[PDB]
RNA sequence: GGAGUAUGGUCGCAAGGCUGAAACUUAAAGGAA
RNA sequence: CGCCCGUCGCUAGUACCGAUGAAUGGCGUCAUUUAGAGGAACUAA
């Protein structure tokens, strides 16, 4: 029996991969995707309201095999308190933001999410996604109405106000007017060269971003009846970034009603620009005319001047907001007389606040000013090392730029400390001190207590320091560097000229032909592993530094290497996907494993056993038993590759940081894994069907054709129409023709021989309706001639006995209507063999000697 | 630069063009549709436009009277496509009465001269022949097997 | 004459008679088409 | 002596395996397919 | 007589995501390219 290991907590990520809608307060509160969770921030405490989680926690049993799908889309509706989720896969979810429930799961698309929209009753939910769809959903009924599928790429962007038209614009270059009333696109136009990235419409204006730099302005007039005349393409204005734009959206100020939209950038840049009003474009007409008049150019050239420029009236450049950080969403948050406030959410984990002080012409301050930001609980580069304290009840997690110390029960940062590129990082004895390695060799170790570095070590090495362990007491240390040295360091404590301050000093050095990349110190501090670039690695005793083993057989650098409690076993994990078990008696190769797809970055053996994780770059972990070298759980909640990998010394959890900025805990549980109808018979059904229908038809027309005559009693009802030619739409001709069509070449005659004799007289009623109608006879002339003529021959001595004069008469309609349609036939084919014929004798006749 | 823009602009109005042949085959104009159609060269559009438009032609004027005169309008080259499309379709059994259908509008309303010296015409002409050769015996029999129901008549009447 | 494949690149023709083009085609019907071609080409 | 057989004698050369790949059922590439 | 159908895999192309980064240019900083990859998509065969 083993026990299970499921996730018990998600920290570290604030906002990743999906845009942030704002939440008004009762600055307000964001909602931004936490990758498969969504987050609830209020920006003025910078403080976690509420997280809203799908289901069970991954690496549970019940869990799905692959990884979960990434929250790619979000759009809050305030009325009714709901909030539509859309995920990578596809699934649109619906919270209700009191009940923090699922009301509502839809599964109509095959990839990402990549716009949601509600309607204004919020009935109805526009979605569009990678898959080239736009599908509108019924909230009401969580059924799919309808399916938009004529764009060739990815909706980028769209815009449906009202139950008749839509907009949508996407990467495939183009943009497209959509009647919901047939469902269908009614103008086409090609907005940009390469893609369409980015759609905002305001009244009567249009703007689209494209790939370029520059930016197309259309004019919608939808009651223009005229084909082409919906959409038009007006002018075109250059923003500064060459980058394309994401986002578009615009504003309105309530009381003095101008308008300020903001272009998104790839860059840190969001560009604010200003409509002006109608009043101030026509002045700006007026000057330009003027202008126009001093300059002496002509009424047309000045016209054709006015077209190119009335880009350039309607909009002026306001501001452009710049940031730290890539930008990954936006949004308007608050539009006063005096500011116009944006929320940005960036690429690397970063929430930011910014303001612009405006007078109606100009921003007063030169830059925006940033006011709130909510970048506290998160890591801004991706985590290289993670270390779990001694005590278990503290976490370390270094990357490039900072070194923050969390707490793993209250799940949130107790300090942040400033450093270099921060390769790895360790616990000294007590918790008390970290202690650090650089790329660029140097070596700093921190202090929790008094919040600042004790001691750096500028030139520690020569190169990065790949590697770093500490032997049981902590009084010893071991660098590995790709200077191609390790080196052994003493931490002892001098006191103060008086407090004692611990102090690193270089014992001794090692140098090696190449460089070492992982070392690790076993736990009774008797071996000594190094990692090299030779793709070995090599033990030696702690003690006189003896050299005891190379081990070999890896393809490509050994990136992790660890060793058991009893120190009788060792484990090396490569970059050629490789974990290999050896035995440390003497260096045989117990095991080998192809354990993930991608590399293997880290593994971990659990205290007092020989079960290990592995952490790779395949975003899985995965944990093994060293007893039967068998993978007993396998762990998928991570999004892209994992960095490190940590864990407690009780063996209870395990830390896993990743590229996606999310920190997670592997917890152990309470429970434990363990390692028909034949042809013929169709055609007399139908028969019977489409004949009864004709003749009450017929019956009900002779009772009306009476009712009139007569002018007295009661009206005849119509008889009801059969349900199945209502529900096919067909008319009895149509469905008996399609029966006939639907029955095979070779099964044609047993099926008109099996036919009895009342419904050959059926079949004879069924030919003379059909000759009533002169589309569907000549459509299948053919047919019927063969088929009748077949029934007629087979039938013969019966029909002649029968005795009905309703019967000769059909048989006579039939035989001039069928003879008309084929010598009409027969005309055209005639007439145009001897035109052809006359054509080419009058070729030849030309072009013979 | 200028070629550039004439290339886009061409690109533009070939999407525009066929936005235009999808909304005129949603709502029926079949002069415009065929118009379209023989531009942009897709013989499915051009195939169903035709017999449908002889569908509501089945009810001297061959097909509608404006497809008609448009048929009389086109050029030398949209001939040879259209009796490219009129041989093939010609070939086949079932779709040969639009082939005859077009092929006779085109002799009514085209001069016959100026279709014999439009280069290459001959070789369609050649190969349209022996199919409708063989058209006109099937229908001529199938007018011959009908005379089944006149015995039956006889019979009938002699009988009552 | 016997209808083979159209010189046009963009245009589809088959043994029916049917012309048909890469351009009215839509992308269901192009897998569709491919789909057929390969199993004729088996 | 010419030409050619036989040889459970002596001596030497052999012959065999998808390669990487074993103390590892072990990667990317191939080799075949 | 007049197109059997669907899924997945395979191949090519285009744009995106973010790490190694590297190289170069302009003023360590910033910008532009490029490579090892991976990740996830749409079209075309």
């Amino acid at each position: 029996s083993y026990q299970r290991f499921e996730q018990a907590a998600a920290f570290g990520v604030i906002a990743s991969n999906a845009n942030c809608v704002w939440i008004p307060a009762s600055p307000g509160q964001l909602i931004t995707s936490a990758l498969e969770d969504v987050n609830i921030w209020d920006i003025k405490t910078g403080d976690l309201v509420s997280k809203l989680s799908d289901g069970l926690p991954p690496g549970a049993s019940d869990a799905r095999g692959a990884k979960p799908a990434e929250c790619t889309y979000l759009e809050a509706h305030k009325d009714t308190d709901l909030l539509a989720v859309g995920y990578a896969d596809g699934v649109i979810k619906v919270w209700d933001l009191m009940s923090k429930t699922v009301l509502l799961n839809f599964n109509g698309h095959k990839a990402a999410i990549t716009l949601l929209q509600f309607d204004g009753t919020g009935t109805r939910l526009i979605s569009g996604s990678k898959d080239s769809n736009i599908i509108v959903w019924d909230l009401v009924g969580e059924v799919g109405l309808y399916k938009l599928r004529s764009h060739k790429d990815s909706i980028t962007g769209f815009w449906c106000q009202g139950e008749d038209w839509l907009i949508s614009t996407s990467k495939d270059g183009m943009i497209k007017l959509w009647d919901l009333k047939t469902h269908q696109c009614i103008e086409t136009h090609i907005a940009h060269t390469g893609e369409c990235w980015g759609l905002a419409v305001k009244d009567d204006l249009l703007i689209t971003t494209g790939t370029d730099s520059q930016v197309k302005i259309w004019k919608l007039d939808i009651e223009n009846d005229k084909m082409g005349g919906k959409l038009t393409e007006m002018g075109i204005f250059e923003k500064q970034s060459k980058q394309r734009g994401l986002k578009i959206e615009f504003i309105t100020n309530s009381s003095d009603k101008t308008s300020f939209f903001y272009i998104q950038n790839a860059d840190k840049t969001i560009e604010t620009f200003r409509i002006r009003k109608e009043e101030e474009i026509a002045r700006g007409l007026k000057k330009r005319e003027k202008r126009l008049k001093e300059k002496g150019l002509t009424e047309e050239e000045i016209a054709k001047s006015i077209k190119e420029s009335y880009s350039s009236f309607i909009l002026h450049p306001f501001q452009t907001i710049r940031s730290l950080y890539k930008i990954k969403s936006a949004s308007w948050t608050t539009v006063s007389s005096s500011k116009l406030e944006l929320v940005l959410t960036t690429s690397s984990n970063t929430i930011e606040y910014y303001s612009i002080p405006y007078e109606k012409r100009d921003p007063t301050s030169p830059a925006p000013l940033k006011t709130h930001t909510i970048e506290l609980q998160g890591q801004r580069t991706d985590v290289r090392s993670i270390d779990i304290s001694d005590d278990n009840k503290l976490l370390a997690t270094a990357s490039n730029g900072s070194l923050k110390i969390w707490n793993i029960k209250t799940h949130k940062c107790i300090r942040t400390f400033e450093c270099g590129y921060a390769l790895t990082c360790k616990f000294l004895p007590g918790g008390l001190l970290v202690i650090l390695g650089t790329r660029n060799g140097e070596l700093q170790l921190f202090d929790l207590a008094s919040s600042s570095l004790l001691d750096t070590i500028e030139d520690a090495h020569d190169a990065a320091i790949w590697s770093l362990d500490l032997t049981s007491d902590g009084k010893r240390l071991v660098t590995g560097s790709a200077d191609k040295t390790v080196k052994f360091w003493d931490f002892k404590v001098e006191n103060s000229l008086f407090l004692p301050v611990l102090k690193l000093h270089h014992d001794t050095t090692l140098e090696l032909t190449d460089d070492i990349l992982c070392v690790r110190v076993s736990p009774d501090d008797r071996y000594l592993a190094i990692s090299l670039l030779d793709n070995t690695v090599k033990v030696f005793f702690l003690d006189s530094m003896k050299f005891y083993l190379s081990l070999y057989g890896h393809k490509l650098p050994v990136l992790s290497i660890d060793i058991s409690f009893d120190s009788k076993m060792i484990i090396t994990s490569s970059a050629d996907k490789n974990i290999k078990i050896w035995g440390l008696d003497f260096g045989d190769c117990h095991k080998s494993l192809f354990a993930h797809q991608d590399s293997i970055m880290n593994v971990k053996f659990l205290p007092q056993s020989h079960n290990f994780f592995s952490c790779s770059k395949d975003a899985v972990v995965k944990y093994w038993d060293g007893e039967k070298f068998e993978c007993i759980q396998k762990l998928y909640a991570h999004q892209s590759e994992v960095w490190a990998l940590a864990v407690a010394t009780d063996g209870g959890f395990v830390v896993s940081s990743s590229h996606d900025h999310s920190i997670r805990i592997w917890e152990e549980t309470e429970d434990q894994v363990f390692l028909s109808l034949k042809a013929g018979e169709r055609l007399m059904e139908a028969l019977d069907l489409g004949i009864a229908e004709i003749e009450g038809l017929e019956a009900y027309n002779r009772d009306m054709k009476l009712w009139q005559r007569k002018k007295l009693g009661e009206a005849p009802i119509k008889p009801q129409g059969n349900a199945v030619l209502i529900a096919v739409n067909k008319t009895p001709e149509q469905y008996i023709m399609d029966t006939l069509l639907r029955i095979r070449m070779s099964q044609l005659e047993d099926a008109l021989m099996v036919m009895p004799f009342s419904y050959v007289l059926k079949f004879l009623k069924f030919i003379d309706t059909v000759m009533q109608n002169k589309t569907l006879l000549h459509s299948h002339l053919p047919l019927i001639c063969k088929n009748l003529f077949f029934i007629i021959k087979f039938n013969h001595k019966e029909l002649v006995s029968q005795k009905n004069e309703e019967l000769k008469l059909q048989i006579n309609r039939v035989k001039t209507e069928l003879r008309s349609a084929l010598k009409s036939t027969e005309d055209d084919l005639g007439f145009n063999v001897q035109g052809l014929k006359f054509v080419k004798q009058q070729w030849n006749l030309r072009h013979n000697y | 630069e200028q070629e550039i823009e004439e290339e886009q602009e061409k690109a533009k109005l070939q999407v525009e063009q066929e936005q235009s042949l999808q909304n005129y085959m949603s709502k029926g104009d079949w002069t415009n549709a065929f118009l379209l159609a023989m531009t942009l060269d897709h013989p499915m559009r051009l195939f169903n436009v035709l017999k449908r438009a002889l569908g509501e032609s089945r009810s001297e004027v061959i097909f509608n009277e404006e497809l008609d005169q448009a048929i009389s309008i086109l050029n030398d080259e949209q001939l040879i496509l259209l009796m490219k499309r009129c041989r093939d379709w010609n070939t086949n059994a079932k779709t040969h009465t639009i082939a005859q259908r077009t092929i006779r509008c085109i002799l009514m309303h085209h001069n016959i001269a100026k279709l014999s010296e439009i280069p290459g015409m001959v070789k369609i002409v050649d190969a349209i022949i022996p199919y409708t050769q063989r058209h006109f015996t099937r229908v001529d029999n199938l007018v011959e097997q009908s005379y089944i129901l006149d015995y039956a008549l006889v019979e009938m009447d002699k009988l009552f | 004459y016997n209808v083979g494949k159209a010189e046009k690149d963009g245009e589809i023709r088959l043994k029916n008679g049917v012309a048909m083009s890469k351009e009215e085609l839509t992308r269901e019907d192009k897998n569709r088409l491919r789909r057929a071609l390969k199993r004729k080409r088996s």
